């Protein structure tokens, strides 16, 4: 139903989805290329 | 309530100057004095500056003519 | 932030140790650490269980601008109506007392106003940021080189 | 939703078929519970108070039967949280710890049950707690309590973390079922007799009971054999014992007799493991585990008895009505006439009751664990002690406060004049100047005979004139009345208590009792740096008192505001005329006492901490002799605010600063980052909204500028929710500054 | 066990048969039925009949226990 | 003692004199209004301050000022 489709594009879910997201890019990234203090 | 006006309590808040029946303006303080250096020589006399002196009993008396100043 | 930059930089030049100051004022854990903890020694050593030097009048005077400084807190924090309410309290208080109702009063004490209130913290902490931080720069300093 | 039966006995039982039903369309609409937030968000304020009215129910609805239906499932969802945070712990022990690798060695080993994953430098907080682990240590005590409750095997902690989950699952489902299919009446609840009948003989009777029987067949048996030398492998299993009931029949001298002496009333015979020795267990340090079997099976028997005094259905038993009606003095009129109406009908009366209750009882356990220490190696483990005492020492703290919130609500919302005239409340109600002004003189009293001597020991070692101070060594303060009970609970074994072998704590006096190489209690010497302390924590409960107090005797009305029963619980003032009003309310002196409770418990987890580390714990040399940490300074040193600034906080705070380049590291960091909480806060705690909104005004131009602003127009806090941040943060930022360098300093101290 | 029951035990029982009997408000309130005549375990309702029989079992034990140890 | 003035904005909507904790203010009959009301302030001496008209008041801004000035027994609220 649309009622749960609603709730689950509220603004706290969503703007800690894209957190967890971007948490998620950041860490993997850092994971495979880490220490980058500036660009060789 | 008993200790605001009691059978003792309603003659002695009535007896102190301010309240005692009749005294005059010349006594209007002796219990309000002769209560006050008695009492402060207590903390002078075993705790005081000068405790562990000669002058055991000197301090007090000074300090207590100078507090009721 | 400026006097704290100024004195532990200084710090570093008097006593050879620009290094310390170069390779430490980076990160806030140096000035936490190397400059705040690292100088208080002397400071706080003013008075002991074991003797008394001539840094006790500044180990003194740092808890007493602590104290002051805290004490702004109160009026800062806490507002008006508590006080007058706490207040009213004691007035009823002397007015029922024994012994105490015949010593009427002229002056109708009130509470401190807000601005009053707001006045006399930021005094206290003005107090208390002052005298603390002028405590710790002249003990500090007159040890290790006065 | 579903339709089960009936389940029903010939009982008061009373409900509701499907009065809400079950709709995902209202998850959707944020703040549909309050009729003032339902017409949309016309301010970013609308945000803030969806938050701040969440879970108040009275402003919601008026219907006291829905709002106990709510509560109901509300708790359920509470249980369900728990049970989730528990199978964590469980689960983490299983596969995420060292506890085998910890039960082997224990004296040679620190608990750890953490494993952080190695990334961009964080790996560095994995430190070798011995043994080959790597990862933190911990300090809530987990491997003592499942050691003295049988735990061997990671299969048995995994189990236990499904069976968490399972009752997690089990309450989640109950608060749906209690609210969305068959919802209690008002019938089934308003019977207090009946629920003190069913929580004293059930709840607390028959579970003292089970986890007594849980012990003699489990903890006990496995307890006995760690204690002795033997390895967890070669230890056999909890239910191998009842499989061969004669290996328990062995194993203890009672246990050799059977079960009918019991019957017959031959309780003396089973003295072979339901003992009363006391004291300590010299090879683990804790409490002895035959004597916690003995009484949980007393508590188990005094509580079942006790759930059977009140009146129910079979006409037998006391109604609490009767007894608050019989209860009338000549100093109190009517006496406790309309209290049971007053508890039977607002929940904000019982609640600031049980919150009460509940915070001096935490408190309670912190003081009793610390001293009777019943798990394990807790008490050689300075940092779990210290740990478990402080933890539990703020959440009573804390529940506390709440008591005196909702004590305040009650006054604004439930209570009616007219249902109290001339009662306990009513009466109390009329001289509420002179109990809060003879509070104060107390409060003011206790602040001069306690501080100020400190303040004159200061200024004397400061002048240079010892024989001047309040010390050991001087003008001594010794406290007579506590050292007293300290020797009588030391002559308890030969005198006022026979059976006993050994003295309830040996921090009265007595032995000192060591495990491995670190001291595990000792006897706490009470002299004038005690007295002192003891009477700092006195003055600073005492004002705490005043100030939640006068939160709720003028929550109705004062000299200054007469009508301020009309302007509720929650709210900032009454404008600044009458010279000012600021802060009035009964939530404004709840905001207030939150902070002298975080004073008083600041001195107090301050006294412990350095008495601790001074007097009592330190290093135990084979010869005999006991060198503590602080080499004893604390009845020497802790006299004056200087000696707590640098012999305490720059002495100690050491460990937390030169934390960087270690497995401490992160306490630092969280040292440093409470400190910046702790400014943070400040600048709500000082300012006022007034400022800000006027400067929301400009950044609102500034985003009309390029047409960036939001139709919900932006507002700057409430006065109360600026007042409530701040208070906030204030104590989050204090808090994690203790907590990292409690922590910091327990953890570097071997 | 060969007089525990009738010289304290059943002497409890009794005891607070008679005082629950005497001093107890609500007896033939119980949902029991308390149909036939006995000397006084079914004069009143089985709800007073068997509080006095668990209370008797506190005296018992209070007493028995009491006397010397065991 | 304060002062209370109401300005030819008021609609006339007695809102501020029922917020009144004072009877401070009251209700004239005016003409400039649909209401023909304009609210009153006579006895400014039992004026506290408590702004408790301003904050009921309906107009783009306020149409009733207090302005706060001499405290004396009355407008400090003393009830001792
Ligand atoms: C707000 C200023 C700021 C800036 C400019 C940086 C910049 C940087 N940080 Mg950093 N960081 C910051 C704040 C900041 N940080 C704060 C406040 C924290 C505490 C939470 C951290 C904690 C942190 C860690 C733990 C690490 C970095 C790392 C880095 C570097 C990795 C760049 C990268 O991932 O490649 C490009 C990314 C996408 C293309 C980079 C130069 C990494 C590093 O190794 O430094 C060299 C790394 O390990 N930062
Ligand atoms: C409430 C805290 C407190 C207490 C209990 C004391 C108590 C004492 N102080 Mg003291 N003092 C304090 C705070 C306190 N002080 C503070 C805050 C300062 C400033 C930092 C000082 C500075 C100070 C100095 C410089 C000296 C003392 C001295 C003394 C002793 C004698 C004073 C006396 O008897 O006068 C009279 C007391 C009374 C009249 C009390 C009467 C009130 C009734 C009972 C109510 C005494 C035991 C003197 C001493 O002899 O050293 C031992 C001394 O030299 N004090
Ligand atoms: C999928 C099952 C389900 C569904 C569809 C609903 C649907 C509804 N419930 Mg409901 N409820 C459920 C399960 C469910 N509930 C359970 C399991 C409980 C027991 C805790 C409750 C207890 C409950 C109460 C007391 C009330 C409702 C109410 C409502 C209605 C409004 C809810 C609302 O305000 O928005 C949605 C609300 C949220 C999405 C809250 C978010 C979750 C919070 C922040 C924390 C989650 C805690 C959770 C219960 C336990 C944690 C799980 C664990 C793993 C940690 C709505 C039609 C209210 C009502 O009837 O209106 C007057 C009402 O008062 N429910
Ligand atoms: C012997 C039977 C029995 C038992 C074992 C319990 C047990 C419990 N009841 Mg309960 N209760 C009972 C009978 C019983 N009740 C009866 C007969 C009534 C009606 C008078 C109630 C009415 C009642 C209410 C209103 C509430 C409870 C609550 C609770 C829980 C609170 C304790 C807790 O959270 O700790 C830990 C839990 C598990 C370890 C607990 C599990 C509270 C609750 O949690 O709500 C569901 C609650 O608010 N009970
Ligand atoms: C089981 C105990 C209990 C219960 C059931 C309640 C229940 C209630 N309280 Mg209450 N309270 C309690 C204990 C309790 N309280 C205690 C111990 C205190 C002392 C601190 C208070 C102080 C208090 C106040 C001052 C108020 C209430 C209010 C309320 C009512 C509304 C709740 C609300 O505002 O929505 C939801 C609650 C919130 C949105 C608060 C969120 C902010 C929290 C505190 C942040 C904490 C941060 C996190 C825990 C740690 C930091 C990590 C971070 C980095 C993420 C409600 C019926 C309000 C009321 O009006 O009463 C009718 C009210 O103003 N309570
Ligand atoms: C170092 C700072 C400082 C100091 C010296 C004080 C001192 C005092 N406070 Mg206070 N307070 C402070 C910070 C401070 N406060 C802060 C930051 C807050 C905000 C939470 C408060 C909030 C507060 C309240 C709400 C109350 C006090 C009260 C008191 C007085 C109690 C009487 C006493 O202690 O006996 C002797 C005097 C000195 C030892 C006392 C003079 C209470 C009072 O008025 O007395 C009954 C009172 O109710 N304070
Ligand atoms: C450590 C205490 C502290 C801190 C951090 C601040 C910070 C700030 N003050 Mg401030 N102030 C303080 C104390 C403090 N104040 C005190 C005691 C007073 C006296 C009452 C004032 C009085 C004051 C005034 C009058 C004004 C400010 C202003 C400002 C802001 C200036 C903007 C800026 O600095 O850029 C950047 C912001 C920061 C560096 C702070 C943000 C830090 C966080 C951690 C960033 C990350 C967000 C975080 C992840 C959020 C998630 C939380 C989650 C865990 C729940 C800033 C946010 C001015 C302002 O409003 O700006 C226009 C302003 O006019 N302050
Ligand atoms: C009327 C005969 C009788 C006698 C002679 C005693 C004698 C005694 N009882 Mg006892 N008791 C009795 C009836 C009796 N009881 C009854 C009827 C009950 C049930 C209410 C109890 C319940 C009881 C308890 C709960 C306890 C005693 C205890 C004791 C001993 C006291 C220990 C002490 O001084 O401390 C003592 C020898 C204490 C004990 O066990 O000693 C170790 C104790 O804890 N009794
Ligand atoms: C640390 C203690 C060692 C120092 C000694 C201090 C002596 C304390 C004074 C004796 C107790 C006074 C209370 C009983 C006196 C008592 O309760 O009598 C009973 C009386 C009412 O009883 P009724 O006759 O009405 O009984 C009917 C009731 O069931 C209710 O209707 O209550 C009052 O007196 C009201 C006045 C309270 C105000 C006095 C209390 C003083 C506050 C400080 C108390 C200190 C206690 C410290 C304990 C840790
Ligand atoms: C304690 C307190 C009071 C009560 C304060 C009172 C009643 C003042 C009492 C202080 C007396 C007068 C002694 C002060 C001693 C001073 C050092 C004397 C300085 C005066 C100069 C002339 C020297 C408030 O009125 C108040 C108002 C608003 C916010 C916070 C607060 C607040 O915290
Ligand atoms: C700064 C300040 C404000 C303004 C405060 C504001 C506008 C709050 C800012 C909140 C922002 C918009 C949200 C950021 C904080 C979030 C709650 C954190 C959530 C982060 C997650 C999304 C991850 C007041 O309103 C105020 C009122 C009374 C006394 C003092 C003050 C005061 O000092
Ligand atoms: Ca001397
Ligand atoms: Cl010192």
């Amino acid at each position: 139903m649309d009622g749960l489709k609603s709730f689950l594009s509220t603004a706290p879910v969503m703007i800690m989805a894209l957190l967890t997201f971007t948490a998620g890019i950041l860490i993997e990234f850092n994971r495979f290329y880490p220490d980058l203090l500036f660009h060789p | 309530t008993p200790i605001s006006d009691s059978a003792f309590t309603r003659t002695f808040i009535g007896n102190l100057p301010a309240y005692r029946k009749g005294l005059s303006p010349i006594l209007r303080g002796l219990e309000v004095g002769m209560a006050h250096g008695y009492f402060l020589i207590g903390p002078w006399t075993l705790l005081g500056p000068l405790r562990d002196s000669e002058y055991q009993y000197i301090g007090g008396l000074i300090g207590a003519l100078a507090l009721i100043l | 932030w400026l006097t704290f930059y100024w004195h532990w930089k200084h710090l570093g030049v008097w006593s050879g140790n620009v290094a310390q100051f170069n390779e430490n004022s980076t990160y806030l854990m140096g000035w936490f650490r190397d400059y705040l903890w690292a100088n208080s020694a002397q400071l706080i050593n003013g008075y002991n269980p074991y003797g008394v030097n001539n840094l006790s009048v500044w180990a003194w005077m740092f808890l007493f601008g602590h104290l002051v400084w805290a004490t702004g807190f109160m009026f800062l924090i806490s507002w008006r109506g508590y006080w007058q309410e706490l207040i009213e309290t004691i007035v009823w208080a002397h007015e029922r007392t024994p012994l105490a109702n015949l010593v009427r009063w002229k002056d109708k004490p009130v509470a401190l106003s807000i601005v009053q209130a707001r006045l006399v913290g930021l005094a206290h902490f003005t107090v208390g940021y002052v005298l603390t931080y002028a405590a710790f720069l002249i003990a500090s300093t007159a040890g290790k080189f006065g | 939703t579903i339709s089960p039966p009936e389940r029903e006995a010939k009982a008061k039982v009373s409900v509701d078929n499907n009065p809400v039903p079950t709709s995902f369309e209202k998850w959707g609409k944020p703040g549909h519970f309050d009729r003032t937030l339902a017409r949309g968000p016309k301010t970013t304020t609308w945000i803030w108070n969806l938050h701040a009215n969440a879970h108040d129910f009275d402003s919601q609805t008026s219907d006291l039967e829905d709002v106990s239906r709510k509560i109901f499932s509300a708790h359920f969802g509470h249980l369900a949280v728990v049970f989730v945070w528990l199978s964590g712990m469980y689960f983490h022990g299983a596969k995420f710890s060292n506890y085998e690798g910890w039960l082997a060695d224990p004296t040679h080993i620190k608990p750890s049950a953490q494993v952080v994953w190695p990334i961009v430098g964080q790996g560095i907080l994995n430190g070798d707690v011995g043994g080959g682990f790597h990862g933190i240590q911990i300090t809530s005590g987990l491997f003592y309590l499942w050691r003295a409750s049988g735990f061997t095997d990671s299969y048995q902690l995994y189990c236990t973390a499904i069976g968490g989950l399972v009752m997690a699952a089990l309450m989640l489902f109950a608060g749906w079922f209690h609210y969305h299919v068959k919802a209690p009446k008002l019938e089934w609840f308003q019977n207090v007799e009946s629920m003190m009948n069913h929580h004293l003989a059930g709840l607390l009777g028959l579970g003292s009971l089970g986890w007594a029987g849980h012990q003699i067949h489990v903890s006990m048996p496995i307890n006995k054999l760690l204690d002795a030398g033997v390895a967890p492998k070669d230890i056999p299993l909890p239910h191998e014992f009842i499989l061969e009931p004669s290996k328990m029949a062995e194993l203890y001298p009672s246990f050799a007799q059977g079960l009918t002496p019991f019957f017959t009333l031959n309780w003396g015979v089973y003295s072979d493991f339901l003992t009363f020795k006391g004291g300590l267990n010299p090879v683990t340090g804790g409490l002895w585990l035959s004597d916690t079997a003995h009484h949980h099976l007393a508590i188990a028997v005094l509580f079942i008895i006790a759930g059977h005094m009140y009146r129910t259905n079979w006409g037998i038993g006391h109604s609490m009505k009767e007894i608050l009606e019989a209860h009338k003095g000549p100093f109190t009129g009517e006496g406790h006439k309309g209290l049971y109406e007053i508890l039977t009908t607002s929940w904000h009366a019982q609640l600031a009751i049980n919150l009460a209750l509940l915070g001096s009882l935490t408190i309670i356990v912190a003081q009793h664990m610390y001293a009777m220490p019943p798990y394990p190696y807790q008490a050689i483990d300075y940092a779990t002690q210290l740990s478990l005492f402080t933890h539990h020492m703020w959440i009573g703290g804390f529940l506390i406060v709440g008591a005196g919130a909702h004590g305040a609500i009650f006054m604004v919302r439930d209570y009616d004049p007219a249902k109290n005239v001339n009662n306990l409340l009513d009466r109390m109600l009329r001289h509420r100047d002179a109990i809060i002004s003879h509070l104060n003189w107390v409060c003011i009293f206790l602040g001069f005979h306690s501080f100020g001597l400190y303040i004159h020991n200061d200024t004397m070692r400061a002048l240079g004139r010892p024989q001047d101070m309040f010390s050991d060594t001087a003008i001594q303060l010794q406290p007579i009345f506590a050292q007293w009970v300290q020797h009588l609970h030391t002559l308890a074994p030969g005198a006022t208590a026979p059976n006993a072998l050994a003295t309830a704590s040996y921090a009265f006096g007595g032995e000192t009792i060591a495990v491995a190489g670190k001291v595990a209690m000792m006897p706490i010497t009470l002299g004038t740096a005690d007295f002192m302390v003891h009477h700092i924590h006195a003055f600073t409960i005492h004002v705490t008192a005043l100030i939640l107090l006068k939160g709720v005797l003028y929550a109705r009305s004062s000299r200054l505001v007469p009508d301020k029963a009309n302007l509720g619980f929650r709210f900032p003032c009454d404008g600044p005329g009458r010279g000012g009003t600021c802060q009035v309310s009964g939530w404004d002196h709840v905001f207030l006492g939150l902070f002298w409770m975080y004073n008083s418990l600041s001195i107090v987890i301050f006294h412990f901490s350095w008495k601790m580390q001074s007097d009592v714990w330190g290093t135990v040399s084979p010869d005999g002799s006991v060198t503590h940490v602080t080499l004893g300074n604390f009845a020497q040193s802790a006299i004056t605010i200087n000696g707590w600034l640098r012999d305490f906080l720059w002495a100690q705070a050491a460990n937390v600063i030169n934390s960087y380049g270690s497995a401490l590291s992160a306490y630092g960091i969280m040292f440093l980052a409470g400190h910046f909480v702790f400014a943070f806060s400040l600048m709500f705690l000082f300012s006022g909204r007034g400022y800000w909104q006027e400067l929301i005004e400009s950044i609102v131009w500034a985003h009309n500028k390029l047409n960036v602003a939001p139709a919900i127009q932006p507002r700057a806090l409430s006065i109360i929710q600026g007042r409530a941040v701040g208070v906030a943060h204030y104590l989050l930022g204090g808090i994690v500054t203790t907590w990292a360098f409690f922590l910091a300093r327990s953890l570097s101290i071997g | 066990w060969s007089l525990s029951v009738g010289i304290i035990m059943c002497l409890c029982n009794v005891f607070a048969f008679v005082i629950g009997y005497f001093a107890i408000q609500k007896t033939g309130k119980g949902k029991d039925l308390a149909l036939p005549q006995l000397a006084s375990k079914k004069t009143f309702g089985l709800p007073e009949l068997l509080a006095t029989m668990s209370f008797g079992h506190i005296l018992g034990a209070g007493m028995v226990l009491g006397l010397a140890s065991s | 003692s304060h002062s209370v003035k109401i300005y030819d904005t008021c609609i006339g909507c007695t809102q501020c004199v029922r917020a009144c904790p004072l009877d401070v203010l009251e209700m004239v009959p005016w003409d400039g209004c649909k209401a023909a009301q304009i609210a009153s302030s006579p006895r400014t001496e039992d004026c506290v301050g408590c702004k408790r008209c301003e904050t009921a008041c309906p107009t783009d801004f306020l149409s009733i000022r207090v302005y706060l000035g001499a405290e004396t027994t009355r407008s400090m609220g003393l009830a001792y």
